[PDB]
Parts: C-alpha cells; sequence; structure tokens
C-alpha cells in the first residue's frame, strides 16, 4: 500500500512515509544523465525493470500526464480462436517446462481433458525444485480446476440430455473416474497455499487470492456505480479494470476463465455498460437538442468488445441487451478483424461437422459462442466473401439438433437485414431447398419450433427477386408422379419459384374445403367466378342454417377488394365483424370492441388508417388507452393512426 | 463395533480436519512393499563373520551386537560395502503410502531409513529432514522427520542409526533431532503405525514419557495389526501406560501370513468415517446441531442466506425460510428434526439437557424465520420487525441512553454505534478502544473481533471526512484534536485488515465462519449477482408485457433486503455507513417500485380471473418509507417520479 | 397452481400447463394434443394476408394435417403436469374471450 496504481497507467505516492523511491527511479528513467552512475549490474537490472515495466504498461506519475494513449492488445492464442494453430502446436514436441504448461492449456482448451490432467500431473511430478513454484503451485490449481470440471460434466452429462447419440458415448472412462476419485478423494484447495515454503510466500503473495473459490467480489460490487443516475469517467475505469483482468487470466493460461463466476461477471459488465451508454445519450437528447447531441451514442465497440460478447454471451441475454438497448443506433468497429473472426469460427464449424470425429464438451463448448456470433453477426458489414461462406456454413453443415429450420430461417433473414443479397447467396439458397427438396423423398417430415417452413425462404427470394427463376426444381417437377405425394406437396408450398410449364403440369395434380385450403397457402391466388359462385353458395347455406371463426375471414377478403361481388349487402345479420367489413358506415360501433384489433397485419392496419370510422376508432384507442395502458395500443396508435 | 474404537475414531477424524495428526510410520508398512528387513543383514553378517547361520540364538540384543562385532572387526569399508549392495534396489511404493497421505497429516515422523515414504509425494510438498544441519535450513513448516538418518547424502554407514554404539550415544549424537521430536509429540496427536507393541522405539518412548506429569499428555493411538488377537491383561497394562490402543485383528479376520489386509481394512475404516458424522438417534442430531450452532447465540440476528456456510454446503436455504437437501448423504438430521419439533410425543424421549438444548435451538430457529422443509410448506407469513433505536430515529432515546452507566461490554457495544450515528466520532473510537482494552475477558471473542472492524471501519470514515471534506463547500471546521489526528496515524499504521481474521484462535476460525466476510465486500456479492440478474428477468417480464397470475419474484428482492438491513441493524454495525450499500438498497427499491407500478393495471383481471381470487397489491409502510428517505438522493427520487 | 398460466398483452392470450382432448366435427373424436402460437408481424405475406400469429395443432408431438377446421365440441383439459381435469375453468375461461384459442402451450416472439 505504499503507492496506489491507477489503472489508466498511473502511479500516485498514497502511504509512503519514506524514501520516494518510485519517484527516484521514474527521473532515472526520464533522463540519459540520471544513468553512468550506476555500476554495470545495476546498469542491466535497471533495463531489466524499464523493459518489464514497458511490457506492463507503467507510465509516470499524475503530475506528467496528459493524453495516455491507452490501447490494449492480448496476444494469448486461445483467445482468438485459432484453432487450428493450437492443434499443430500440441503436436510439436515441448522442450521447457513453460511450453508444458502452455501445451496443457491449450488441449484444456480444446476438449481434450484427458491428456490436460495427465500432462499437470506430470509437470507437478517433474518440477518441485527450485523457487519457480509460480509452475508448480499454478499447476496445481489447474489440475484442481480440471478435476471440478470433469465431474460437474458427468454429473450434467449423464443425469440428463439424452438426446445426444447413445448414452452420451460415456465421454470419461469408468477406470479413469475410478483413478481420478482415488486421487483427488481428499485434496483440500485452501490450505495449498501456506504449506508451500515460507519465502515463496513471502514473494507471491499476489497469488493467493487464486487458491479462493470466490475472486471477482470486489469488481462485481464496484460495478454498483453505473447505476448512479445523478448529472477519469467511470466508464473508463471499469471497461480498463474489465481488460486487466480478462488479460490477466487469458495469458497466463489459467483455467478459470471457463467457469460460471467469470461468465457472469462479463455479462453484467457489458450490459451495465451498455445501459449507462444509452440512458446518458437518452438524457442528454432529451435534455440538451434533439440533434444538437447528434443523435449517436459514443459508446464504440470494436474487435475485443465483441468477441468478449460472443464467447461469454447466451442468446436470451443478447435478446435483453437488443429489446433494451437497440444496438442498431450503436456503431462499429473495424469490420475486416470480425470478418477474419467470422470466416474462422465457420471454419471451424464446416470442418467439424464435416470429419464427424466430434467431441461432445467441445461440442457443448463452442457451439454456445457459434450461435451468439452468427446471432450478433446482424449489425456488421460484411464482405460478399464472408457473406457466402457464413451461409454455406450455417444452412447445412449446421447440425439439427440445435438449429433447426425455423431459426435458421431467423438467423439467415437477421443476416442481410443490412447486407443485401447478391447472387451468390440466392444460388446457395436454391441448392439448399433443392437437396431439401431430393432428401423429401417415406417417414419424413421437417421438424421447427417457430411455427415456420422452408416455404418462407422462397418467399423472402421473391420478396428480394421477384424475376428469379430455380431451373433445377423444374427439372424434378417435370419427372415428378403421383405415386408420392409429399414432394407435390412441398412443389405447391415452394408454387412461386416454378416455372410456367411447372405450374401448369401441376395445375392438373391437384367443395368449399378445397378452396380453402388453397387459399391458406395461396395456390388459387386470383378468385375466379366459380370461387365466388361456391362462396355465395355456401353463405347462403349458412344463412338457411341460421362457431369456430371461418366465415369472417371471407369479410376480411371482400375488405381487400379481392371479392368482386354485390351479394354480401345481403348476407349481413349475425356478427358485427361482417357488417364492419362490408358496411362500416352503416355499422354499428356499440359492438365494436378492439379485441379483433391485435389481429390484423401491416397491410390491414394500413389500409384501415386511411379508410373514412377513423374518429370511431381513434376514440376507442382513447378510452382503451386511458382504462389500461397497454403497450400495444398506444405503440398502434402512434405507428398506424397518428 | 466396539464404543471405544468408535471414540478413537471420531477423535482422530476430529483432530484431522483441524490439521493437528501426525503418523509414526514404522517399519512393517516398508516391509510391505519387500523391502529389505533387518534381519537379512543381521545374518549376512553372521555369515560372513563366522561361516554359518543359526537362528535360534537370535535375541533382541544380538540384532545390534552382531553388525557391532563385524564393525569392530572388519572395519568400515566392509559395512559400507554389505548396506551398498543389500539396499540399492528400488521398490514400487504401497497403496498404505497412499492411504496414509490421503488423511493429511501435518508432519510425518518415520525411523525408517528408506526413500518409499517420500517417493510417495503425488504432488504433496514435505521439507525432509534426515540429518543434524538439515533442522537449520527447514524451507517450510510441514515435516517429513527421517528420524534414523536417510540414505539420502550417500550409502556409507555413518549416516544411519544400526549399530548398538549408535543407539548408545543417540542423545548425544542427535540432540535436535530428538527434541523436535518431543516437541512434536507433546503438541499434535500422535497415531503410530506398522510397530511391534515389544519394538525398541516404543519401549522407550514409554519410558521418556513416564517422567511427565501425570496430566498434560495426548495419549498416543496405536494401531496394531498381528495376527493373535490380544490379550485383555496386556491390553489393560499397556492402556494404564498410556496409549490407546486398536487392533486391526478381532475387526476383519483372516489368516495368518496375511498383513495388507488388516492395513486396508483399518485405513478404509478411518477414511470413510472421516467423512461420515456418526449419528444414530434423536440424541446425537441435537447433539451435534447444538455444538454446530451455539456460537451464533452471540448475536441477535443473522441472515438466513449464510445459514447454508454453518452447515458446509449441507442443506441449501431458501430466503422464504424453507430448506433443501443439497449435499447430504448421512441421516438427514433435518428431517428428524422438523419431525420432532412436529410431534409433541416424541421430545419425551430425550433427555433433560437435551430436552433443554433443542428448546433453545427451536427458539432460535423461530427467531430466525426458518418454518420447514419445502414439501411442507404451504401458506407462509412472514413479518418483519427491526428493534433499533437508531434505526427509527428517536434520537432523544439513545441521547439520554448514553448520559449514564451502562452494564456489560455489549451495552458498550451498543453505546459506541450510537455515538458513531450520533456523530461524536471521537468518543466514539475513545469507548470502541475501552471496549477492545476492557475485553481481556471473553469465552467467544465475537465482540472483541466485531469491535476491531468497526473500529477500523469509523477510522477510514473520519480519515476520508477530514482529506476530502476540506474544500468541497466546506469554505474550515474540521474539528478534532491536533494530537488525535497522528495519534490513530501511529497507531492504526501497521493494523491490516485482510489478515485480522487468519490470526484469531483455530476454534474461532471454526465456528464463526460466516463473520470474516465482514471484514470486506464479500457478504454483498452472492446477494447482488442474483439482484442483478432479477432486475433482468423482471425488465424482460416489463417488455413483454406479461402478466404473472401466480406469485411474483420481487418477494424474494423485498425478503433480502430487510434480512440485509435487519443484520446490519441489530448487530450494531458502521458498515451500513458506505455508500455501496446505499447503491444496492436504492437499485433493490426502484427495481421494487417499478414492478409494482406496472402490477397495478391491468386488462383482464377483472372480467375473468377476478372471481376465483385477488392476490395483487403493493404498500408503503414505514419501513418503507424510512429506507426510501435514508438510501435515497433527490436527483434519483425525481427520476423514478418522472417514470 | 394457476401459476402456470402467463397472460400476454400484444396477442391476449393464456399459457397453461394442461392438455386437451379435443373431438373434432364428424364424430371425429382425436387423442390428446396442444396448439402452439407463434407472433410474427413482420412477415412479409403475400396476397392473403390477415393474420400476424401463426396457430398451429400438434397431436402426440407430430404435426397433424389441417383441412377442416371445426373443433367446436370442446374437450377434456388435463393438467399434463399434475393431471388435473381442469375443463371446468376451461370453458369458464373460453366463454370469456373472443380469442379463437384461449390456451397454448407457448407463445414464440419472433418480432
Amino acid at each position: 500500500y505504499d503507492y496506489h496504481f491507477e489503472v489508466n497507467g498511473t502511479v500516485v505516492r498514497h502511504k509512503n512515509k519514506g524514501f520516494g523511491y518510485m519517484e527516484r527511479f521514474f527521473e532515472l528513467k526520464e533522463s540519459c544523465d540520471e544513468r553512468s552512475k550506476l555500476s554495470k549490474k545495476q546498469y542491466e537490472r535497471f533495463n531489466a525493470l524499464f523493459n518489464f515495466f514497458e511490457k506492463n504498461g507503467v507510465i509516470c506519475m499524475a503530475k506528467d500526464a496528459g493524453t495516455l494513449n491507452t490501447s490494449i492488445e492480448i496476444n494469448s492464442l486461445a483467445y482468438h480462436g485459432k484453432y487450428d494453430v493450437m492443434k499443430k502446436f500440441i503436436e510439436e514436441q515441448s522442450v521447457s517446462i513453460e511450453d508444458d504448461y502452455k501445451k496443457a492449456f491449450f488441449l484444456a482448451c480444446l476438449g481434450r481433458w484427458e491428456e490436460s490432467y495427465d500432462l499437470y500431473s506430470n509437470i507437478i511430478l517433474n518440477s518441485i525444485d527450485e523457487s519457480n513454484g509460480c509452475v508448480y503451485y499454478l499447476s496445481q490449481i489447474n489440475r484442481y480446476r480440471i478435476y471440478q470440471s470433469i465431474t460437474q460434466a458427468v454429473t450434467q452429462f449423464n443425469g440428463l440430455g439424452l438426446l445426444t447419440f447413445g448414452r452420451h458415448y460415456k465421454p470419461f472412462t469408468d477406470e479413469f473416474l475410478a483413478r481420478i476419485e482415488r486421487e483427488m478423494t481428499n485434496f483440500n484447495i485452501d490450505d495449498l497455499f501456506n504449506g508451500m515454503p515460507f519465502e515463496f510466500q513471502k514473494k507471491y503473495k499476489i497469488l493467493e487470492f487464486l487458491s479462493d473459490n470466490q475472486f471477482l467480489y470486489d469488481d462485481t460490487v464496484k460495478l454498483f456505480e453505473l447505476t448512479n443516475k445523478v448529472r477519469m469517467s467511470s466508464d473508463i475505469v471499469v471497461l480498463l479494470r474489465l481488460y486487466d483482468n480478462l488479460r490477466f487470466l487469458y495469458e497466463n493460461c489459467l483455467w478459470s476463465v471457463s467457469f460460471h463466476e467469470f461468465h457472469q461477471y462479463i455479462r453484467n459488465s457489458m450490459s451495465l455498460l451498455i445501459e449507462k451508454a444509452e440512458y446518458e445519450r437518452t438524457r442528454d437528447i432529451d435534455e440538451l437538442g434533439f440533434s444538437f447531441f447528434g443523435k449517436k451514442s459514443g459508446f464504440f465497440m470494436e474487435y475485443y468488445d465483441f468477441v468478449n460478447i460472443s464467447r461469454h454471451f447466451k442468446i436470451d441475454d443478447i435478446k435483453n441487451l437488443e429489446r433494451s438497448c437497440s444496438i442498431d443506433k450503436i456503431r462499429f468497429g473495424e469490420q475486416e478483424k470480425i470478418e477474419e473472426y467470422l470466416v474462422g469460427i465457420a471454419e471451424e464449424i464446416t470442418k467439424q461437422f464435416s470429419a464427424n470425429g466430434m467431441n461432445v464438451v467441445f461440442y457443448t463448448q463452442f457451439i454456445s459462442e457459434a450461435k451468439a456470433a452468427l446471432y450478433f453477426a446482424k449489425y456488421v458489414k460484411l464482405s460478399e466473401e464472408g457473406l457466402g461462406k457464413i451461409v454455406k456454413a450455417l444452412l447445412f453443415y449446421f447440425p439439427e439438433r440445435d438449429l433447426d429450420i425455423g431459426k435458421r430461417y431467423v438467423w439467415l433473414e437477421r443476416l442481410t437485414k443490412c447486407n443485401e443479397l447478391p447472387k451468390s447467396i440466392i444460388s446457395i439458397i436454391d441448392d439448399f431447398l433443392v437437396l431439401q427438396a431430393e432428401k423429401h423423398i417415406q417417414n419424413y417430415s421437417e421438424v421447427s419450433s417457430n411455427g415456420l417452413y422452408s416455404r418462407d425462404y422462397g418467399a423472402l427470394i421473391k420478396h428480394f427477386e421477384k424475376n428469379f427463376i430455380s431451373k433445377r426444381l423444374s427439372e424434378i417437377t417435370l419427372c415428378l408422379t403421383q405415386d408420392k405425394q409429399k414432394q407435390i406437396d412441398f412443389l405447391f408450398k415452394l408454387l412461386p419459384l416454378l416455372s410456367t410449364n411447372a405450374k401448369s403440369h401441376l395445375l392438373s395434380f391437384k367443395n368449399i374445403n378445397d378452396l380453402m385450403n388453397g387459399i391458406r397457402i395461396g395456390l388459387i391466388d386470383e378468385f375466379t367466378p366459380e370461387h365466388e359462385e361456391l362462396i355465395i353458395e355456401y353463405l347462403e347455406t349458412r344463412k338457411v342454417n341460421y362457431s369456430n371463426d371461418y366465415m369472417s375471414t371471407f369479410g376480411i377478403w371482400y375488405f381487400l377488394e379481392e371479392i368482386n361481388n354485390s351479394k354480401m349487402e345481403e348476407f349481413i345479420g349475425m356478427d358485427d365483424q361482417y357488417d364492419f367489413f362490408v358496411d362500416p358506415e352503416n355499422f354499428d360501433y356499440k359492438k365494436f370492441i378492439p379485441s379483433w384489433l391485435k389481429n390484423y397485419n401491416d397491410k390491414l392496419l394500413g389500409k384501415i388508417a386511411g379508410n373514412k370510422m377513423k374518429h370511431h376508432v381513434i376514440e376507442v384507442l382513447k378510452e382503451r388507452v386511458k382504462n389500461s395502458n397497454d403497450k400495444r395500443y398506444l405503440e398502434i396508435l402512434m405507428n398506424y393512426f397518428i | 463395533l466396539d464404543n471405544n474404537v468408535v471414540e478413537c475414531i471420531k477423535e482422530i477424524t476430529e483432530s484431522s480436519r483441524n490439521g493437528k495428526l501426525v503418523f509414526f510410520v514404522g517399519a512393517g508398512v516398508s516391509t510391505l512393499s519387500d523391502y529389505p528387513q533387518w534381519w537379512r543383514l543381521v545374518d549376512k553378517y553372521h555369515e560372513e563373520l563366522y561361516g554359518s547361520p543359526k537362528k535360534g540364538n537370535y535375541s533382541s540384543d544380538e540384532y545390534l551386537r552382531i553388525p557391532q562385532i563385524f564393525y569392530n572387526v572388519k572395519g568400515e569399508m566392509a559395512f559400507d560395502g554389505i548396506l551398498k549392495d543389500f539396499f540399492q534396489v528400488d521398490k514400487p511404493t504401497n497403496p498404505i503410502h497412499d492411504k496414509i497421505l490421503a488423511m493429511n497429516p501435518a508432519h510425518v515422523i518415520t525411523t525408517n531409513y528408506d526413500n518409499l515414504i517420500d517417493t510417495a509425494c503425488r504432488g504433496k510438498y514435505f521439507s525432509v529432514i534426515s540429518a543434524e544441519e538439515d533442522v537449520a535450513n527447514a524451507t517450510s513448516s510441514r515435516y517429513l522427520l527421517k528420524v534414523h538418518g536417510d540414505f539420502r547424502k550417500g550409502f556409507k554407514g555413518e549416516n544411519v542409526v544400526l549399530k548398538e554404539d549408535d543407539y548408545l550415544n543417540y542423545d548425544q549424537n542427535y540432540p535436535l533431532i530428538s527434541n523436535l521430536m518431543k516437541t512434536i509429540i507433546a503438541t499434535h496427536t500422535i497415531v503410530f503405525i506398522g510397530y511391534g507393541l515389544g519394538d525398541y522405539n516404543i519401549n522407550m518412548l514409554l519410558n521418556w514419557v513416564r517422567k511427565l506429569q501425570k496430566d498434560s499428555f495426548h495419549k498416543p493411538f496405536f494401531i496394531r495389526t498381528d495376527p493373535s488377537p490380544i490379550e485383555n491383561e496386556t491390553l489393560i497394562y499397556y492402556e494404564n501406560k498410556g496409549l490407546r490402543i486398536i487392533d486391526a485383528a478381532s475387526l476383519i479376520d483372516s489368516n495368518e501370513y496375511d498383513y495388507l489386509e488388516r492395513y486396508s481394512a483399518v485405513m478404509d475404516l478411518l477414511i470413510e468415517s472421516q467423512e461420515n458424522k456418526f449419528i444414530t438417534k434423536d440424541d446425537e442430531v441435537i447433539d451435534y446441531i447444538y455444538g454446530k450452532i451455539s456460537p451464533l447465540f452471540a448475536l441477535q440476528y443473522i441472515r438466513k442466506i449464510d445459514l447454508k456456510h454453518v452447515f458446509e454446503y449441507d442443506y441449501h436455504f431458501e430466503v422464504n425460510g424453507t430448506v433443501v437437501r443439497h449435499k447430504n448423504k448421512g441421516f438427514g438430521y433435518m428431517e428428524r428434526f422438523f419431525e420432532l419439533k412436529e410431534s409433541c410425543d416424541e421430545r419425551s424421549k430425550l433427555s433433560k439437557k437435551q430436552y433443554e438444548r433443542f428448546n433453545a435451538l427451536f427458539n432460535f430457529f423461530e427467531k430466525n424465520g426458518v418454518i420447514c422443509m419445502a414439501k411442507d410448506a404451504g401458506t407462509l407469513n412472514t413479518s418483519i420487525e427491526i428493534n433499533s433505536l437508531a434505526y427509527h430515529g428517536k434520537y432523544d432515546v439513545m441521547k439520554k441512553f448514553i448520559e449514564e452507566q451502562s452494564v456489560s461490554i455489549e451495552d458498550d457495544y451498543k453505546k459506541a454505534f450510537f455515538l458513531a450515528c450520533l456523530g461524536r466520532w471521537e468518543e466514539s473510537y475513545d469507548l470502541y478502544s475501552n471496549i477492545i482494552l476492557n475485553s481481556i475477558d471473553e469465552s467467544n471473542g465475537c465482540v472483541y473481533y466485531l469491535s476491531q472492524i468497526n473500529r477500523y471501519r469509523i477510522y477510514q470514515s473520519i480519515t476520508q471526512a477530514v482529506t476530502q471534506f476540506n474544500g468541497l463547500g466546506l469554505l474550515h471546521y474540521k474539528p478534532f484534536t491536533d494530537e488525535f489526528l497522528a495519534r490513530i496515524e501511529r497507531e492504526m499504521t501497521n493494523f491490516n485488515i485482510d489478515d485480522l481474521f487468519n490470526g484469531m484462535p483455530f476454534e474461532f476460525q471454526k465456528k464463526y465462519k460466516i463473520l470474516e466476510f465482514l471484514s470486506d465486500n464479500q457478504f454483498l456479492y452472492d446477494d447482488t449477482v442474483k439482484l442483478f440478474e432479477l432486475t433482468n428477468k423482471v425488465r424482460s417480464e416489463m417488455s413483454e408485457g406479461s402478466y404473472s397470475f401466480g406469485m411474483s419474484s420481487d418477494i424474494v428482492v423485498l425478503l433480502r433486503l430487510y434480512d440485509n438491513l435487519r443484520f446490519l441493524y441489530e448487530n450494531c454495525l458502521w458498515s451500513v455507513s458506505f455508500h455501496e450499500f446505499h447503491q444496492y438498497i436504492r437499485n433493490s427499491m426502484s427495481l421494487l417500485i417499478e414492478k409494482a407500478e406496472y402490477e397495478r393495471t391491468r386488462d383482464i383481471d377483472e372480467l375473468g380471473f377476478s372471481f376465483f381470487g385477488k392476490k395483487s397489491g403493493f404498500f408503503m409502510e414505514y419501513y418503507d418509507f424510512v429506507n426510501i428517505s435514508r438510501h435515497f438522493k433527490i436527483d434519483d427520487i425525481k427520476n423514478l417520479e418522472r417514470s | 397452481a394457476t401459476h402456470d398460466l402467463v397472460y400476454h398483452s400484444k396477442i391476449n392470450t393464456f399459457v397453461w400447463d394442461v392438455e386437451f382432448d379435443i373431438v373434432l366435427s364428424d364424430s371425429k373424436e382425436l387423442n390428446k394434443c396442444y396448439f402452439v402460437k407463434c407472433f410474427n408481424p413482420y412477415r412479409i405475406n403475400g396476397k392473403c394476408d390477415f393474420a400476424v400469429s401463426s396457430i398451429d395443432i400438434f397431436s402426440e408431438g407430430k404435426r397433424l394435417l389441417i383441412e377442416n377446421e371445426f373443433n367446436f365440441k370442446i374437450t377434456k383439459a388435463v393438467h399434463v403436469a399434475t393431471s388435473k381435469d381442469v375443463t371446468e375453468i376451461v370453458l369458464h375461461l373460453s366463454e370469456r374471450i373472443s380469442s379463437p384459442f384461449p390456451i397454448v402451450k407457448e407463445v414464440v416472439y419472433l418480432d
């Protein structure tokens, strides 16, 4: 406690009551005439200390401050996820014990926990001499952590989640589990530091907290400051402390980076930082000026922040970040390095799927990062080649058991929002849907969770490319027969993409139920007079009959100016919805209630917004908002009716 | 099993958990690894000296007389050559070595001259002492005391006690090692292994322990592994001489030529019983619960969460008052205790002292609000009540309470807290010093620790106030005696707060385990992480517009809040002074107010479920109001008014 | 126990832990089945465009093809987790709302 070392790279005297050795040292390093008064051994010791302080980013006192660069960089290969480099470095022969330690950490990071444990045991056995316990000690810690992880995996893997092939293959054998339990039957880590030689305890006092089960309590507690609503900056100090912690944990090859506590700390820090930035921006724009502040948030985030977000965030946390602190108004950083990261992770997932030699633990530890990365890749401008590679990896080589058709449709649609659709990805999507048609050949059925299917893809293509024609589907459907029905069903589900000849050919392959089924998916897009006559007959049958909601769709259809018939005025008398959708001028609005208002889509609400019953709906929305502060009612009022 | 054996096992386990176990490893353990015994060398010397062997004339003294004759006749080089020839082999370690190391002994004293017990430590660091100069360069605080001169320095015969003359001049040759052995034996708890009941070393040690006073030693344990079950008279005589004997025989039984199985059975029994707590009927359950609870009686109130630390993660404790089995494999004392609490009839099956201790435990659990388990939990109602005068804010009350003389040290501690919250920090420091000085007497020491922490806290408070509040708007009062500002400096200079708890009696570190968290910000992290997570969840429900018709999550937050405040105020602690606590309280209350405001308005509640019932509702009382007025700033109040 | 019940705002629906033994029209009796609703207001639909939320019905966890949507024959509701005939409340609540389907297992927010 002699000196306070502020995170920005400065020092200050705090409780030094003796000679100011820090000031003398920094004066000696500042000038050249200060040197040459010291012996050769002192000269080389000062040179080594200067090099160490340069590598550690310590500059000078706060009096001689001004424009501190504070540029961070981490040169640990495992951080950047260059897995091929770790794979090639593992097989290479190791020279010294430090290379063995780094190899053990790399093996642990790759899911080969067996070899990591054996290597740690061998390292502990070999090196016990000298005051280099700084390796030995750390080795023990890593080993213990690995063991903990191993047992946790077991009690999480063989206990639940039988969806994996077999009984999860039992990734670790039972004999090794018994040996693990035998070697660590009563190992206590809290007394590891005390038993080591007293000179080690004197020198390496700073490494004590590693043996504790919790060591991020101080930063997590200090995170409270960002919630201060009152009017260096605390964002700078918090972010720099986070970078310091990440650099220390990753550069020294410590396994404690793979625990839940660190992930929770990372998520809390990032979420609080983004919340503070957005709150400050919104308060400034509300108070200072509508566009004087520029309406752009000052929190720039870069490659390091993106990789941290990808690594340590789950899906729902990113969902919270986007719905509360929307990032579309946040500007990115260097897009090129982000593109390199994305192409690397896509290459990794492609290799993992293709080689078929998957490892369950690495599977679980990596696809979380993968899904986070692809989900967050929406906000980055990406070149055509990177887009093609990412789509190729995601559409085909992403395993079914984690990503289904519906969520893959989410990812792809979310990816191009700002990336557009050059010819390449339309070609690759056409290839994917052609392959899907091939696999439809039967006891086969697509599974989705969000109720979406492959047809959406074609619609999206038709949304972006109206004139595109898929020839391969035409070739498939020319040879198509009627023995197998599911394939032609998929063919009508992809009707617009086909050519006129294919459409005419399939038209030969197909009461009010038939018309309703065709119109639900939209095969008979037009309204032929025969269909209108069937409509009249069904309405007359209902009227002479006089409750599922099937006829209100017909009033909606007439409201869409798609039914050119004058007999809809004579079939009213039961439902207020039909009268409103056919004769709104004479309609009684006492029976009108806004429950159906939350069911129409953009086109219907836009059409009804400009139609002139507008005062009736405006007063209905007024009263509904007054009695209850429903988000949907106020939102629809603002976006459509104002 | 025999009751005395159970008692010995319990004492050995208790000593092992406290790091006060020392193993006296004999020569039979090294024999199990097929190490060449001494009698082989004796016979070889007999052969090389005379020319023929004879087993019949091999008494106890011959084992030392024959090598001495060989050394005195043939010389020294022949002795070293024979020793090198017969002791250069290397042998694998024993499972018994791993079993003894797995008990975590503080020191290991061995009379062997082998390397097996060393090469067995696997990843354990021991400072090996086998000579005279090695006791001065002890690099660590854990001793592997090879009493009889290991062969590390070489295979010469002058480095090990084998012949008779060396045994005669042992005290004159090895004073330091003998003194160290006797000190270790007097301090820690000794467990012998691999020794014959008639061996020379045991007899010498008994002769030495005879000279000691009748009391003032811990009777060493002797684990005997011999084919013949021991006799009653020999056992009683050796117990009278000062040993407690546990015999491997009469427990497992085997043939005459097998030795590994008996050692294995004894060590497996010890290791298995280490984690197990010997609980059979209700009396043991209540005794153990009282033993692990009673030190907490000094504090007025403790929060429910850190209870999970007292029981060593044996039972997850929820804020609402329910408990859930987490890492318990034994009798399940919580289940039986709850059954005893529910059923009045079974309370008559306990002895009077156990009945009184159970009554005290039940009262303590009722004050803490622990209700029952999760399955038996129905409609649980929790009241909020704090008995701190300073919390309510009737300053005349503790003014006229500090006016007069107190009656006990705890009363003085209350006076110190009241003075600290009354602004007279000088008198607060003076009376805290008076307390820590008037406390030379204590059966617990908790008051001493708490007073030291509070004194350091108020010291930092006055230092920060003096240093910062000088140009903040003061312009000068900063009123304190000039000598006082240097007295606090020189006095509270070397006093480090991180190592405070590490320097307290070994039982205090075992009983008041939770209080360590008071020395730092630790006592907030475990709760603030949950607060952040629940904040995120509640805001997600806020954004999606979902309405919950069951029980809301916010109650959990609320409970934690109140508990924290009570634990900080009923114990009269100055830690409520910092701004971290204020920020935490402010965040929790902002969350609660926002959630209540959102739950105030609904759409379908009236039409529909309203007939079934109505649980929704939120209310500010006295407590909420005082907390708002104390732990909030004006701008945040304006912000929440706007929101 | 109505803890499961979660009521939404943008769709005005219920989410329970129950299961339905629906009977289809024309005396077509069905086994246990359940509903799943997915809300998507940004769908770029075609000429047939009225609904924002897609409702799907699955029997035994398998997608059941829908041709005649005439399942106005009530059901016997069983609270899948605790297995209780919540059916009476099921009607109590379905007769009190205008939504065609009052209870779904969960609502998927694609928006």
